[PDB]
C-alpha cells in the first residue's frame, strides 16, 4: 500500500544547506516519478522540482541554481538537496507520487505528511507543558517556550480524539513559540477518568506527558 | 515562463449553495500532443493536498460528483454544487502542459452556517508555572460563528491592553465553527498583586456580553 | 520642493506593535491623500493604506484588522502603525503622494527613500569594519563591513566626495544570524601616494558610526 | 477583490531593441465614472518607484516618448521603444479604479548587452581582523557580462567547499555590467595553517579561468 515519508533536520542555519529524505513503500521508484512541492508559513503551493523514473530531474525556476534532486530505487528514497538557504526557504517540504499518463502525469496522487523547515540563526528549544485544569469540562495543556516547529499533542496516547481543538502557534516576542491544546469531556468522569496530554517536540527531541487533574 | 492566476482568494459560501472558482493561465496549456493537463487539488486544514480533478474535466477515484472541472485554452473553472462542511479548505490548480509547472496562488473555501456561540472557559495559571515566575491566563471561546469576536481582559475590573495574544483554530470540517484561545502574560509579581481576574466576551451569538473570571 | 521621510525603529519584536511616521514637506496633507506602500526583501510592491486628505482611511485586506493609519496636518505627519507584528511584516515600508485626479488620484508622483523594518527577537549589533588594502593603471580598495544586525549599513567613500568607481554589496546573511557586506572603489594607482581614501559606514539602528582609512 | 497579473517575471532585451510589458486585470478596471486608472511604476536599483504612465496611456512629466501605455477593460500593455541601459528595473502595473488598490507581481527588465570580461581582484585579511581570532580573504569580480561568473576557491591548491558565501550586485544602468564579491570566511588557526591563497574565476568573456592569489 502506497506512503511517503519525509525526514528533516528541522532547523537549518542561514547560508547552510537542507538535505531532506523522502522514503517511499508499496510502489516503484523505477516506474514513477516523484515531486517535491513546498508550502511557506500561511502561503501557497509551490512546485520545488521533479526527479522522473528514470533518474532525469527539472526544477523551480527560482530555486534551481542552489536545488539538486537525487534518488536511491534500490533503496525507495529520494532526496532533496538545496545550498546558501535564506529564511525564506523557511516552508513544511512535501513529496508526491506520479499518478496517471505517458511522459507527463495527470497528477500526484499520495503525498507525505511534510516536514517542516525554519531557516533562523537561534538554536532548538524544548517546551515547558503546564496543565489546564477543569455536564461539560474543558481541560487542556499549556505548550509554552519552545523553537522550531512543530510540536505534536495528543490525549491519552490517542485514545481520546473527539472534542480537541489544538490550538495554532503564536511567535512571542522572545521568539519562542507557544500554543494551548484543550479537550472536551464529561464532567461526570472527571473523578473516575484519567487525562493526559502526550505533547513531543521533535526538533529538541523532548516528549513530555502532563496529567491535567481538577 | 507561465502565470496561473486564480480567483477569488477567498469564497465564503452558504451550505448547499454553489461554488464556482476560477483558474487563468497567462498563455494556452494545451500540449503539443493535444491534451489539457491541467488538475485541481484541495488542501484541508491540517491535511496534505488530494487530488480532485485531473485533464481538466476528469474525476479522481472517490472524488463525489459534486465537484466539476470545465474550460479549455486559458479559461478553467472548477464548479462544486451543493457545498458540504467537508469541502472546506484551499482549492489550487495546476498547469501541467509546459515545464515548469506551476500551482496557482489558491482560493480559500469559507463555509457560511448559522449563527452559533461560544462556549466560555477561563483558565487560571497552574501552580507548577508560578513557581517558575510567570502568570499565563488563559480564555477559551469554543465552537462558535462566525469568525468575529471580542474579547477584553480586566484586572480588578481594569481593562487590559497589550499583555495579551489570540489564536483561532481552522474552521471545523465537521460543525464549520471557530474556536479561540485568548491567553494573558503576567510576571509572577504583577500577578500577585491583583485579585480578580476576568475575560468578556462580546459576540452575535450572544444577547448580552459574557463575562467568565475568578479570584486568584 | 515636495519632500516625503520615513522615520521608523528599524528592529521590532515579534508580537509587538511598529510606528511609522512620515514627515512631509513643500505640499499641505489638508489638500493631498498619502499612501503606505510596503515591500518585502526581495519581493514585490504592496499597497498598505491611505489616508485621504479630509483625514479618511482605507486598508490592506490583508492587514486591515492589524492596520492604523492617522495624521497631523499641522505638523505635516502621517503616522502608521501595526500591532501583533509576524516575521511576514519585515519590510521596507514608504510614504507616497497622491497626485491628479478628483476623488481618485491618477498616480503617486513623489516617494520617501523607504525605512526599513526588521521583525526579529534578535538583539541590535554594530558592525566591525576592515581594510581591504590595494590592473594595469587601476587599484581596488574597499572596507569589509562585517557583523550587523538588523539592515541596513550606509557607506560613502571621503564624505561623500567620491562617488565614481564606487560598489557596495547587497548584504549577506551569514550562519551566526549576522549580516555582511563590503563596499568597493576602483581609483587611479597614482593617487595611492598622495590621495586618502576614508571609508564613513553608518549603522542607524545600534547608532554606530566608523571611519576607516584604506591605506596601502 | 481584483487581481493584477503581470507577464513575464524576467523579461532580457538587447540595447536597442523594444520591450513590451503585459498587465491584465481579473475584471474590468473601468471606472464608473468613465475612466481607467490604471499607472505604470519604474522601481530602479537602490531607489524608491517612480511614475511612469496613468491613466492607461498618459506619460508623466518628464518622461521620454519611448515609454507608452495601451489597452482597456482588462488587458494593457507597456512599450519601451528602443531601451537604454537605464530603462532597467522593476516595472509594476497599479490598478486604482477598485478598493482595494494593487500592485502587479512585477516584471523585471534585464539589458543584453556585449560580452564583458571581470577584472579581478583578491584581498587578504586584513592585520586587525586575524587578531580578533577570524580570516574573510575576499575576491571580487569586477564590472562583467553575463551574469553567469563561476569563482572557485583554492587553498595550497586544494579546492574549497562550503566555507564562502558570494554577493551579486544589481545589473549597472550606466553599463549593463554586474560586480561579484566572493567571500572566504576562516579560523585564524586554519588560515595560518595554509601559505598560498587563490581564487579561480571562469567567465565567458575570458579565454582561460583567470587566477588570483597570494601568499600569506
Ligand atoms: N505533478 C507533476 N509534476 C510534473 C512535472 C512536469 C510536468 N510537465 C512537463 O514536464 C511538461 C513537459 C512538456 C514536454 O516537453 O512535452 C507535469 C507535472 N505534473
Ligand atoms: N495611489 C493610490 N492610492 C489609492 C487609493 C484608492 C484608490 N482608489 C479607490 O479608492 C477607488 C474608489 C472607487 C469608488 O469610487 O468607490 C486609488 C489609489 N491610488
Amino acid at each position: 500500500d502506497v506512503q511517503l515519508l519525509e525526514s528533516g533536520p528541522g532547523l537549518v542555519a542561514p547560508s547552510q544547506s537542507l538535505s531532506i529524505t523522502c522514503t517511499v513503500s508499496g510502489f516503484s521508484l523505477t516506474n514513477y516519478g516523484v515531486d517535491w512541492v513546498r508550502q511557506p508559513p500561511g502561503k501557497g503551493l509551490e512546485w520545488v522540482g521533479v526527479i522522473w523514473s528514470g533518474g532525469s530531474t527539472n526544477y523551480n525556476s527560482a530555486l534551481m541554481s542552489r536545488l539538486s534532486i537525487s534518488k536511491d530505487n534500490s533503496k525507495s528514497q529520494v532526496f532533496l538537496k538545496m545550498n546558501s538557504l535564506q529564511t525564506d526557504d523557511t516552508a513544511v517540504y512535501y513529496c508526491a507520487k506520479h499518478w496517471g499518463g505517458y511522459y507527463i502525469p495527470y497528477g500526484m496522487d499520495h503525498w507525505g505528511q511534510g516536514t517542516t523547515v525554519t531557516v533562523s540563526s537561534a538554536s532548538t528549544k524544548g517546551p515547558s507543558v503546564f496543565p489546564l485544569a477543569p455536564g461539560t469540562a474543558a481541560l487542556g495543556c499549556l505548550v509554552k517556550d519552545y523553537f522550531p516547529e512543530p510540536v505534536t499533542v495528543s490525549w491519552n496516547s490517542g485514545a481520546l480524539t473527539s472534542g480537541v481543538h489544538t490550538f495554532p502557534a503564536v511567535l512571542q516576542s522572545s521568539g519562542l513559540y507557544s500554543l494551548s491544546s484543550v479537550v472536551t469531556v464529561p464532567s461526570s468522569s472527571l473523578g473516575t477518568q484519567t487525562y493526559i496530554c502526550n505533547v513531543n517536540h521533535k526538533p529538541s527531541n523532548t516528549k513530555v506527558d502532563k496529567k491535567v487533574e481538577p | 515562463e507561465l502565470v496561473m492566476t486564480q480567483t477569488p482568494l477567498s469564497l465564503p459560501v452558504s451550505l448547499g449553495d454553489q461554488a464556482s472558482i476560477s483558474c487563468r493561465s497567462s498563455q494556452s496549456i494545451v500540449h503539443s500532443n493535444g491534451n489539457t493537463y491541467l488538475a485541481w487539488y484541495l488542501q484541508k486544514p491540517g491535511q496534505s493536498p488530494k487530488l480532485l480533478i485531473y485533464k481538466v474535466s476528469n474525476r479522481f477515484s472517490g472524488v463525489p460528483d459534486r465537484f466539476s472541472g470545465s474550460g479549455s485554452g486559458t479559461d478553467f473553472t472548477l464548479k462544486i454544487n451543493r457545498v458540504e462542511a467537508e469541502d472546506l479548505g484551499v482549492y489550487y490548480c495546476f498547469q501541467g502542459s509546459h515545464l515548469p509547472p506551476t500551482f496557482g496562488g489558491g482560493t480559500k473555501l469559507e463555509i457560511k452556517r448559522t449563527v452559533a456561540a461560544p462556549s466560555v472557559f477561563i483558565f487560571p495559571p497552574s501552580d507548577e508555572q508560578l513557581k517558575s515566575g510567570t502568570a499565563s491566563v488563559v480564555c477559551l471561546l469554543n465552537n462558535f460563528y462566525p469568525r468575529e469576536a471580542k474579547v477584553q481582559w480586566k484586572v480588578d475590573n481594569a481593562l487590559q491592553s497589550g499583555n495579551s495574544q489570540e489564536s483561532v483554530t481552522e474552521q471545523d470540517s465537521k460543525d464549520s465553527t471557530y474556536s479561540l484561545s485568548s491567553t494573558l502574560t503576567l510576571s509572577k509579581a504583577d500577578y500577585e498583586k491583583h485579585k480578580v481576574y476576568a475575560c468578556e466576551v462580546t459576540h452575535q451569538g450572544l444577547s448580552s456580553p459574557v463575562t467568565k473570571s475568578f479570584n486568584r
